[PDB]
């Protein structure tokens, strides 16, 4: 363990991000009930009103706190990517081992219906769903839904990952001194093959992030009242021309968090990458 | 190289056919179109919601119902919208407005984005690739309705600064060119800027990364000293022998390019007012229109497999691997 | 004037750590037509000298000193003035074919274009005509029809036969060749060395050689220079060197080497430890932590490279001591082959008319098959109990998958596998699980065949846990075999990346010996690894047979180990076995014209013989 | 920018001397849906925006001034009087020269064909309104060639307003064959007798263009051609800081500083008639059907904070609109609001008392959550209405779920059938105000799309009507009015404030407020 520690606390860049998206999941939670104004509260008295002494991040039209809604915000689109980012990775995780086990026809079938699935983009599939999972209150369905369709080039490194070890001699050695199968499983691929998986959570989250956001933005993803980081972005594009902050603030938080969950990605796949 | 590439295109066309036939399924479970009519309040007579269930075939099985909807799509009748307009009045129109949009962005993408990385993988860790190396980073972390917007304001507060309406972004074309031909286009160009520039930075990002990989596992390779030891200078070795192999590699990336492309024009045709495809996808989806979506799942699923056929001539051409063995 | 002089060279790498002095101050002059020689085991520094003369270091390197080539300075000039060198005077030959051609160009352009460089004024049309002529030159069949081919359409010979033709394009006055023959079987080493010698006689050129063997000095070298840690610590005419060798490490590192003139269980002088890593030296000799003769007056400053008799000089200060005297003498080994004891003429393996195929098919999507590799031919072998058969072929000769499908331990397509009186078809999984504890095998690869991410005790118990025996005994068990094999009771816990190669094969000799068996399947063991080295553990074997019992099947490309440890010999060619019987009878009396041409291809360490 | 949004009598162009304008160009407006139907006193056709297109191109009988004051259009019609008031019967008289663009003469039977089909005589047309064509006995020819005398047997007061104001007349053509009416006119108008005519249509880009009739006999128009564009929201503004928009209204503060701040446009302010509603569908088969339901959910929408958010920064002090049938500046306003005035507590017991029991975060009956569907167009400034509504919804517990549609087919594919349970729009009066009593509030009338009244309305509204002295007649309209808020018909949000943006260039164009614009005058100031 302690190599792969040392490789990442020495890049300073990566710490540095993963260290600042901790922080900004645990205040999106904390932060809010110490607030002078929730969101769905509006002060009808400081319309569109800049930040200042009152409103530490200013208001938009409705008279809404600009700060609470972010944090909201905040909430509802990092749950929807890191949930989704999981599950992504475990649908990947089995389809790709399955088939890099087996080999012979049952892999020849199981990429090429991966390989079926990629024909029209991910995105389109996602939308033409979402009027299903739009107004209901559980988010379950649309994190199942946009995990469903965010797994399958995934299922290819992994595939490749299995294919390479399956051939790879210390397995060999195993089965030539009587070492059961499962055996085999809890005691070599799971050590082996998790420092990779891993990396396919962490590169996900940023996909996850802006496929919600995306879906959002063009009304098909979370409703109002609720709201994401999305939703924030597209109320307020229609006024930044005017009035700016409502849409540089949920726009740069947005952009921070994309950042923070890249530069995490790329330094921890150089850290376990020799 | 024409076996490997006729056995693939083989694989292509079953691979449509069956797209098609499984998103008309997703399509038709996923929407259901009568709900407005059912929804009514001086409830419609049955009659009505029999007669526009049969003249939309909501009267059919799936099966029977994807049968007669191919029987006439072949014959270029894609049937009517949930208005009852036909579709195929619109659909070539759309297609011309979304492919010019596609096309310049790919292209001027792909370009940029290979010599970005191909710079960035020569100079590593010098201070040029740094700067390309963050820069690109950010621009693969802003999402693309964000950069279309703030394309938008920068030009307005240009416009506002010079004193003259620079740049133009509503719309594909402005009213009237005040006769010539010259202009005619020209007017064009100054529309299809921002459209396109916004297009063409998602792909230079992806596509520097993905150079940058490829070019670098190349001056692992050991034909580069071969060839400065023949007496090559080592920039025409790193260029003619490195970057040329260097260069299959991408090849194979672009149809998931493209991919990303026809995803990325749904939110810049939404933006900009385009009238394509892209943002025709969202109306169909808005009104539950099953023959709207239909048409467009059957136009995005075929571009981005002709982006893998072009891909693949190209990977036969580059790579004698697959021409001769 | 010096068709090249070096004076002082020293280079630098630099990383997160200190910086790697790869060389450290070396002296040497090659003349037109002679050949010199650079002998050295890995971590020595030769490759360094030699990428530091042609100027095609990594970027990451600093360079010391002079280089002067005809009496030009060649360190510090831009490759624009560099390039005016490379090819046209400075010709070179790399160690590595797989990846030496650029994969997108006929071999015949890749030659053409090496012509057309410094002979603008050629025209594609002459060149591709000298083109074909040169590999006709180099020995490459049809060559008006191979200039077409691409590089991947060429074996492992053909593509450093390519390299060669690049190199005397022109006619450079300097050959530098870098490990030319490594990863190249006997035959087509031999043949390689016969090319380079005529490229000598054709051009005039001087000849700088980079190896880690002496076979292929004492054939083809004039002049060696031995380096260690980065110095040069020895240097004479081939034949003063082999004959009298004054420095203790070259009495090893020519102990080491195995030999053909030699009998069975003739055990060979290794040097112990490994080799120091160059950041950061000690003061002093670096050969004190190996030296038999160390004294700590040796300790105070470096030796310095000084004359000991005509044209010959040597970096020791103790050299009185080692004239005359024997390897085993100095480090005081016992060489001899001890009495083998009487093990019973039972067999305890028995394969009668085995056969296999692999298809050969064509196509990427999908596979149409147009032949069959007749990957193992009928072949009749076995293994008495207590001996060592030795299995000897070239690569893709079949040897290989054969020991590897008698160790699955499964009924064969035909032909039939015996193995302690027992035959693979009767046995079901109760059996074939208890009879894989009598067998094991050996590994090539000791990075690939160890778990990387499991500590020394876990990998050496795997087989113990596994078999089911007790947490209380298999510690006692690991401590044990740690000791058996020679490694220190303090290394369990360490990580396998923490070791020499040396120290992975001896980890993987005592895990495959866990269980006590009677059979090992050595496949390859020794290949990779340094001659002195090698000696060690080929020393290990030897006595581990003679301490427990044991019986091997022993698969090697080379015949040099073979003849120390086999009693007896199969020869494979193409899945074919061609010659069997005695060890003593088949290197010392082939009839089968194949294994006579194998036995002559062998580079033998003694120049004295040079007819 | 600020001012109190409330009818005046004053109107904001630029007014000049046509003469001294410059002798060419053209006039490009935006739309926001390519009609669907031409034939404005058709439903699928009488849209504000459609009739926009209409102003410049069929005839009217009466101009209407800036105080909404009235007099004969002297340019088709010589002298329309009031013959007789106890068997009312009023002439009407066309010049003596006026032709339709086919050619025809513009005659009395002209008149009679429109009346004819507007009368509601005959189901077969399905009007948009039945205006007072249904008051009329009789049409018939006078002495002259073209004197048309149209006879009523029950009063009607706003005579004036056939072919006048926000109405017009139509060739005999396009309204004597049931057929020809609805079906005559999706693609284009028929014939036309105004100074400009529509001369290019474009459904491939979404344009439209007029060019000046060549026959026309009246003055010589200062502008060559007037071009439309079909537009999305956000396509008015940023297009306007263009040269693609040369004018377009102003709706909220963000497009107010947007035009305010640009150059060579200038920001221009009348308040018109027109008013912005949530109407409610009480008709068989909506949840809101029961009266009981629609007077609690009234109850519950704080009309007075969607004012002031609707309307911050472009009114000094705004206000809702409190009264149905008069808009606040016009004579006889009144206040008629307090049987909905917002107090969510007995709107909580009211809910309680019909059975809406609270479960989860909203109410429940019989198992049925109480969610209503509220439609309304997709723009900025429309979502705010919504938002509230919906906010303010969710404290009384009720969950008000959001339809945002665009514009094209509205009306037509959603209004007019009745797709909704809340619905937003607005409504464009004129200087007639008691026009829209049997439009909309009677229990048949034709734009009554929630089908909701009861006898008592429908018997005011005739007593309303029935009567020849305005003082009097305001009174009885405000008793209407009254018994319109206590049925929980619709939900008066906002008066239009009358702030448009324009380019600076032009001139007797504008915000006209009251009164009409003379198609003849507009064009561009000379540089
Ligand atoms: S100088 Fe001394 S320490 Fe060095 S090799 Fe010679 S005897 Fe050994």
């Amino acid at each position: 363990r302690t190599l792969v520690v040392r490789r990442f606390l020495r890049n300073r860049a990566a710490v540095a991000s993963l260290a600042a998206l901790l922080l900004l999941f645990v205040s999106a939670y904390a932060l809010p009930p110490l607030l002078p104004y929730s969101y769905d509260d509006l002060d009808f008295n400081a319309l569109l009103q800049p930040p200042g002494t009152k409103h530490w991040l200013g208001t938009n039209a409705l008279g809404q706190d600009l700060l609470a809604q972010t944090l909201r915000g905040m909430q509802k689109s990092m749950l929807i990517g890191v949930c989704v980012a999981v599950i992504s990775t475990g649908i990947a995780a089995t389809v790709g081992a399955i088939s890099g086990y087996f080999g012979g026809w049952r892999d020849r079938t199981l990429m090429w219906v991966v390989d079926l699935l990629l024909v029209v983009p991910s995105f389109i599939l996602i939308a033409i769903v979402t009027p299903r999972t739009k107004n209901s209150a559980n988010i379950m369905f649309l994190v199942l839904l946009l995990a469903g369709f965010g797994w399958m080039i995934s299922s290819r490194m992994v595939r490749g990952m299995t294919m390479s070890l399956r051939e790879r001699e210390f397995i060999r050695a195993a089965r030539y001194m009587g070492v059961s199968s499962r055996r085999i499983i809890v005691g070599h691929v799971v050590p082996n093959v998790a420092s990779i998986l891993i990396i396919d959570a962490a590169l996900n989250v940023a996909a996850a992030i802006l496929a919600e956001t995306g879906l959002s933005f063009l009304g098909f993803g979370i409703q109002p009242p609720d709201v994401s980081l999305g939703t924030l972005i597209a109320d307020g594009t229609a006024s930044a021309t005017a009035f700016p902050w409502v849409f540089l603030f949920p726009a740069s938080i947005l952009v921070l968090i994309l950042v923070c969950a890249n530069l995490t990605g790329d330094g921890l796949r150089d850290a376990l990458d020799p | 190289m024409t076996r490997y590439l006729a056995r693939r295109l083989l694989n292509y066309l079953v691979l449509l056919a069956l797209a098609s036939f499984l998103t008309y399924c997703l399509t038709s479970l996923a929407f259901s179109p009568l709900e407005s009519l059912m929804q009514r309040s001086p409830r419609p007579p049955q009659a009505v919601i029999d007669a526009k269930a049969h003249d939309l075939g909501l009267d059919r099985p799936i099966l029977a119902r994807y049968a007669n909807w191919v029987s006439h799509a072949v014959r270029g009748d894609f049937g009517t919208t949930i208005t009852g307009q036909p579709v195929g009045t619109e659909l070539g129109r759309r297609i011309g407005v979304s492919l010019r949009l596609l096309v310049v962005g790919s292209v001027f993408g792909t370009v940029a984005g290979v010599v970005i990385g191909a710079w960035g993988a020569i100079r590593q860790y010098r201070l040029s690739d740094r700067v390309m190396t963050t820069l690109a980073l950010l621009v693969l972390s802003t999402p693309t309705f964000v950069v279309a917007n703030l394309l938008i304001l920068g030009a307005l507060r240009v416009n506002w600064a010079v004193g003259i309406q620079l740049f133009d972004y509503t719309g594909e074309t402005s009213p009237g060119v005040a006769g010539g031909v010259w202009d005619r286009l020209g007017d064009r160009l100054q529309h299809l800027i921002l459209p396109s520039l916004t297009l063409a930075l998602a792909a230079a990002a992806g596509f520097s990364r993905y150079q940058r990989n490829a070019m670098l596992d190349v001056l692992g390779q050991d034909f580069i000293r071969t060839a400065r030891a023949k007496g090559l200078t080592r920039r025409r070795a790193l260029l003619k022998h490195g970057l040329r192999t260097a260069l299959i590699p991408m090849a194979t990336l672009f149809a998931y390019g493209v991919a990303g492309l026809v995803t990325g024009a749904v939110f810049v045709e939404k933006i900009f007012g385009w009238h394509g495809m892209g943002e025709w996808m969202v109306r169909g989806i808005s009104t539950q229109d099953t023959n709207i979506v239909a048409a467009i799942t059957v136009f995005s699923g075929a571009v981005v497999l002709l982006a893998g056929l072009l891909s693949d001539v190209i990977y036969a051409a580059l790579d004698p691997r697959v021409r001769v063995s | 004037s010096p068709l090249l002089e070096v004076t002082d060279l020293a280079v630098t790498f630099r990383t997160d750590g200190d910086p790697v002095t790869a060389v450290r101050g070396i002296s040497y002059r090659v003349e037109p037509g002679e050949v010199v020689a650079m002998v050295g085991e890995s971590g020595s520094g030769k490759s360094a000298a030699a990428m530091a003369v042609v100027g095609l270091l990594p970027e990451y390197a600093q360079v010391r000193g002079s280089v002067r080539l005809q009496g030009t300075e060649l360190l510090g000039l831009a490759d624009n003035a560099m390039s005016r060198f490379r090819g046209k005077a400075i010709g070179t030959v790399f160690q590595d074919p797989m990846s030496a051609l650029t994969p997108v160009y006929t071999v015949g352009d890749q030659i053409a274009e090496a012509i057309e460089v410094h002979q603008p004024r050629v025209g594609k049309k002459a060149a591709r005509r000298r083109a074909v002529e040169l590999l006709d030159l180099v020995g490459i069949s049809q060559p008006q029809r191979r200039s077409r081919a691409f590089p991947h359409e060429l074996s492992g010979g053909e593509r450093q036969r390519v390299v060669i033709a690049i190199a005397i394009a022109n006619d450079p006055d300097l050959l530098i060749c870098d490990e030319p023959t490594t990863a190249l079987d006997v035959t087509v080493q031999a043949q390689i060395l016969d090319v380079l010698k005529a490229a000598r006689d054709v051009t005039g050129a001087g000849v700088l050689i980079i190896t880690h063997d002496l076979g292929v000095v004492a054939e083809f070298a004039d002049r060696a220079l031995v380096m260690y840690a980065g110095r040069v610590v020895e240097s004479a005419g081939v034949n003063d060197l082999y004959r009298d060798r004054r420095m203790p490490y070259t009495v090893g590192l020519l102990g080491s080497v195995p030999r053909l003139d030699a009998a069975q269980g003739t055990r060979l002088v290794p040097i112990p430890g490994a080799p120091p890593s160059l950041a950061g030296l000690a003061p002093g000799c670096p050969f004190a932590p190996r030296c038999p003769l160390v004294i700590d007056e040796c300790l105070t400053a470096e030796p310095e490279l000084l004359d000991v008799a005509t044209d010959h000089r040597a970096a020791c200060i103790r050299t009185e001591l080692v004239t005359g005297r024997s390897a085993a003498d100095i480090y005081r080994v016992k060489t001899e082959a001890r009495p083998a004891a009487l093990g019973d003429a039972s067999v305890v393996v028995r394969v009668r008319h085995l056969v296999k195929t692999y298809r050969l098919a064509k196509g990427v999507v999908l596979r149409r098959a147009i032949g069959e590799v007749r990957a193992v031919d009928g072949i009749s072998l076995e293994l008495r109990q207590g001996r060592t058969l030795g299995i000897v072929g070239e690569s893709g000769s079949g040897k290989s998958t054969t020991l590897h499908e008698i160790l699955e331990l499964a009924a064969p397509q035909s032909g039939s596998i015996e193995v302690l009186g027992t035959d693979v078809a009767t046995l079901g999984t109760a059996e074939r699980r208890s009879l894989r504890r009598d067998i094991q095998v050996v590994f090539q690869d000791p990075v690939a065949s160890l778990d990387p991410r499991l500590p020394v005790f876990d990998l050496i118990a795997e087989p113990l846990q596994a078999n089911g025996f007790g947490k209380n005994e298999t510690h006692a068990r690991v401590a044990e075999l740690l000791d058996i094999v020679g490694l220190r009771h303090g290394d369990a816990s360490r990580y396998p990346a923490e070791f020499s190669g040396g120290q992975k094969q001896r980890i993987g000799i005592a895990r495959a010996l866990a269980l006590q068996p009677k059979i090992l399947a050595l496949d390859e063991p020794v290949s990779a690894l340094d001659v002195s080295i090698q000696a060690g553990i080929i020393n290990l074997l030897l006595d581990l047979q003679e301490q427990f019992g044991l019986s091997y099947l022993f698969v090697s490309h080379d015949l040099s180990v073979v003849k120390h440890l086999a009693h007896q010999v199969a020869v494979m060619l193409a899945g074919t076995v061609v010659e069997q019987g005695d060890s003593e009878e088949v290197f010392g009396n082939p009839k089968h014209e194949y294994t006579r041409r194998l036995l002559g291809a062998v580079p033998q360490p003694d120049p004295a013989r040079r007819g | 920018a600020d001012r109190r949004a409330a009818v005046g009598t004053t109107s904001d162009i630029n007014q000049q001397d046509p003469a001294t304008l410059q002798d060419g160009g053209n006039l490009r407006l935006s739309l926001t849906d390519f009609p669907p139907n031409f034939n404005i006193l058709h439903i699928d056709g009488n849209n504000a925006e459609v009739a926009a297109m209409m102003k410049a191109t069929l005839p009217r009988a009466f101009i209407i001034g800036p105080d909404g004051s009235t007099t004969v259009d002297t340019n088709y019609f010589t002298s329309i009087e009031l013959t007789r008031t106890a068997p009312q019967v009023v002439t009407y008289t066309i010049n003596p020269e006026a032709v339709w663009s086919d050619g025809t003469p513009i005659t009395w039977r002209d008149i009679a064909s429109q009346i004819h089909a507007i009368s509601g005589a005959d189901k077969a047309f399905e009007i948009a309104s039945s205006s007072g064509a249904e008051r009329v006995a009789s049409v018939t020819r006078g002495v002259d060639d073209r004197q048309a005398v149209v006879t009523f047997a029950k009063p009607y007061a706003e005579w004036r307003g056939m072919f006048a104001g926000n109405g017009m007349l139509l060739p005999a053509s396009m309204t004597a064959t049931p057929e020809a009416f609805n079906k005559g006119q999706l693609d284009g108008p028929g014939p036309s007798a105004g100074p400009f005519v529509v001369s290019a249509l474009d459904r491939t880009a979404q344009r439209i263009v007029l060019t000046r009739n060549p026959r026309w006999w009246g003055a010589r128009p200062r502008l060559d051609s007037i071009t439309y564009l079909v537009l999305d929201d956000a396509a008015r503004l940023p297009a306007l800081q263009n040269n693609t928009i040369d004018a377009t209204g102003v709706g909220t503060l963000d497009q107010l500083t947007i035009a305010a701040r640009t150059k060579g446009i200038s920001i221009r302010r009348a308040p018109g008639p027109s008013w912005y509603h949530f109407t409610l569908n009480g008709a068989p088969g909506s949840i809101l059907a029961d009266k009981a339901l629609r007077l609690a959910i009234a109850k519950g929408i704080d009309r007075y904070t969607i004012a002031r958010v609707a309307q911050y920064g472009l009114t000094s002090d705004p206000v809702p609109l409190n009264n149905h049938v008069f808009v606040a500046g016009q004579d006889g306003y009144q206040d008629n609001s307090g049987v909905v005035a917002y107090n969510p507590e007995q709107a909580k017991r009211e809910l309680d008392a019909l059975g809406w029991r609270r479960s989860g975060a909203f109410r429940e009956k019989d198992g049925r959550q109480l969610v209503i569907r509220d439609l309304f167009y997709d723009a900025q400034s429309t979502r705010q209405f919504a938002q509230i509504a919906q906010h303010t919804l969710a404290q009384i517990g009720v969950k008000l779920e959001l339809q945002a549609k665009s514009g094209s087919g509205f009306f037509s594919d959603y209004v007019n059938v009745g797709a909704f349970d809340i619905a937003q729009f607005g409504w464009v009066g004129d200087a007639f105000p008691l026009s829209s009593l049997t439009q909309i509030y009677a229990s048949d009338g034709e734009s009554n799309f929630g089908k909701i009244g009861s006898p008592q309305i429908d018997a005011a509204i005739e007593r309303t009507l029935a009567e020849l002295d305005p003082g009097k007649a305001r009174a009885l309209a405000n008793q209407v009015d009254e018994l319109i808020w206590a049925e929980g018909f619709s939900l008066p949000l906002t008066q239009s404030p009358g702030t448009v943006a324009v380019r600076s260039t032009l001139a007797n164009f504008g915000a006209t407020g009251l009164a009409d614009l003379d198609y003849t005058a507009i064009g561009f100031m000379r540089r």
